[PDB]
C-alpha cells in the first residue's frame, strides 16, 4: 500500500 | 496561440468551466496561459492550477504504475516474457510524464517563484516544485534520479525553512508541505525514520496549536492531520 | 505516429495495455491502427474497438453537457457581461467530439462496413454507424441536423432489416441495436410511440426466446433486455 | 434523466 500525499480540494 | 489572445479574467473563467466539466488537461492549460499573463494569483487562483496539473499527472502516474507492473511481472523469469510491447508503451507514457511535470517546473521557475510577495505562497510554490520533482523521481533511473532527488529535498527543504518560521504550525499549506515532505522520505529517499519522525512531530505540533487555527482552514488541516496519521500507522 | 509499419499483433497488444492503464485516447488510436492494417477484425478486436471510441466520446458528450447546461442558464438568466466564455469553450468542446465521431465514420466507411463477411459483423458496424451518427446529433442544429439524423435512421434501419433476417432475437449485437434505435427514436427523433414500440417488441421477443439462450451471452443479452425495461419504465 | 443506451463489456 503507497502513502498518501495531499489530496485536491475545493 | 489562443491562450495569449485571451483576456487574463477569460482564462480564469474557462478555468472555472473546464473543472466543471471535468476537463483537466483544458483546465491546465487554462491556467498556465493566466499565469502567463504575469500577475500574481490569487489562493483560488493557486487552487486551480493545483488541482488542474495534479489530475493531468495523476492520471500519468496511475497508467505509469500499471504498465510498470506488468512489465516486471513480464521480465520474471518462467513468465512467457513476450514482447517489446509493454516496455515501449511504458516508455510513451513516461516520456509523456515527464513532459508536464516540466512544464510545471518551467513555470514555476519562469514566473511563480520568484514574483510570490507572502510567506503562504511562497512555501505553495517550493511545495509544489518539490512534489514536481518527486514525481520525476518515481520514474527516473540512474544518475540522473540522484539530482531529481536532490532538487526535490532542496525545494521541500526551503519550504519547511520558511513555514517554521512565518506560519503557524496548523496552517494547511505548511501541513500539507509536511505531509508530501515526510512521503518524499519515506518512498523516494529511503529514509523511513526520518518520514516517520517528521509526520509525529507535525501532527504533535499541528493538534497542540489546532485552537488557534480559523474556522476557514480547519476542514483542510484535521484533513492532512487523518492522513498524517493513517501514514503513520502504514509506517509502524 | 508511423502505426503503418507496426506490426498487427503489437497493436492490439498496446490497446490491451492502454485499456488497462485506462488510458482509452491511446487505446482508440492503437485499434484505429490496427484497423488500417486492412484485415477483418474478430469479436475481441470489435469489442476493443468499440469500449476505445465508446470511452473516448463518451468522456466528450458529458462534458458538452455540462457546458451546453451552463451555457443555457447563463443566457436564460440574460445578465448583459456573461455567457461569451461558455459559448465560446462549448463550442472548442462540441468539435473535438465532432472530430472523434469523424473519424470514426471515417474507419467504418473506409474498411470495416464493406470488408465484413458475416451478417454478426456487418450488423455490429451499422450499428456503430447508427450510433455515431446519433452522437453528432446530439450537438447538431438547423438543417445539418436534419442530414445527421436521416444518415443515423438510415444505417439504423439497415441494421434491423439484417439483423431480422439473419439473427436470433436474443442475440446481444441484435438486441444492442434494438436499444440504441429505440433510444434514437426517443431522444433524437422526438417520436416517442416508435421509441415504445420498438423496445416493447424487442422485451417480449427476447423472453419468448430467453431459454434458448446460450450461457456464454445470457449475462450481456440479459443486462440489455434490462436496459429495455428501464426505458420503458421512464417513457411510460 | 435521460434514456440508458448499450454500456461497454469486458
Ligand atoms: C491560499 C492558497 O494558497 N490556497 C491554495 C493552496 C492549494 C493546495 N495547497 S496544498 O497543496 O498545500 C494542500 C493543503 C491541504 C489540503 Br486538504 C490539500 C492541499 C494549500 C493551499
Ligand atoms: C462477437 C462480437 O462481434 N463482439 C463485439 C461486439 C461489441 C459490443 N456489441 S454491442 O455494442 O452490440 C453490445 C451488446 C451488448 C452489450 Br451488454 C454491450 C454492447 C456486441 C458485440
Ligand atoms: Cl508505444
Ligand atoms: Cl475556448
Ligand atoms: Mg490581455
Ligand atoms: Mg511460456
Ligand atoms: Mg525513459
Ligand atoms: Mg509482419
Ligand atoms: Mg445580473
Ligand atoms: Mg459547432
Ligand atoms: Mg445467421
Amino acid at each position: 500500500d503507497r502513502s498518501s500525499s495531499a489530496p485536491n480540494v475545493h | 496561440g489562443a491562450m495569449g489572445s485571451m483576456e487574463r479574467a477569460s482564462l480564469i473563467q474557462k478555468a472555472k468551466l473546464a473543472e466543471q466539466a471535468e476537463r483537466y488537461e483544458d483546465m491546465a492549460a487554462f491556467m498556465k496561459g493566466a499565469v502567463e499573463k504575469g500577475e500574481e494569483l490569487s489562493c483560488e487562483e493557486r487552487n486551480l492550477l493545483s488541482v488542474a496539473y495534479k489530475n493531468v499527472v495523476g492520471g500519468q502516474r496511475a497508467a505509469w504504475r500499471v504498465l510498470s507492473s506488468i512489465e516486471q511481472k513480464s521480465n520474471e523469469e518462467g513468465s512467457e516474457e513476450k514482447g517489446p510491447e509493454v516496455r515501449e508503451y511504458r516508455e510513451k507514457v513516461e516520456t509523456e510524464l515527464q513532459g508536464v511535470c516540466d512544464t510545471v517546473l518551467g513555470l514555476l521557475d519562469s514566473h511563480l517563484i520568484k514574483e510570490a510577495g507572502d510567506a503562504e505562497s511562497r512555501v505553495f510554490y517550493l511545495k509544489m516544485k518539490g512534489d514536481y520533482y518527486r514525481y520525476l523521481a518515481e520514474v527516473a533511473t540512474g544518475d540522473d534520479k540522484k539530482r531529481i532527488i536532490d532538487s526535490a529535498r532542496s525545494a521541500y527543504q526551503e519550504a519547511m525553512d520558511i513555514s517554521k518560521k512565518e506560519m503557524p504550525p496548523t496552517n494547511p499549506i505548511r501541513l500539507g508541505l509536511a505531509l508530501n515532505f515526510s512521503v518524499f522520505h519515506y518512498e523516494i529517499a529511503n529514509s523511513p525514520e526520518e518520514a516517520i519522525s517528521l509526520a509525529k512531530t507535525t501532527f504533535d505540533e499541528a493538534m497542540a496549536d489546532l485552537h488557534t487555527l480559523s474556522e476557514d482552514s480547519y476542514k483542510d488541516s484535521t484533513l492532512i492531520m487523518q492522513l498524517l496519521r493513517d501514514n503513520l500507522t502504514l509506517w509502524t
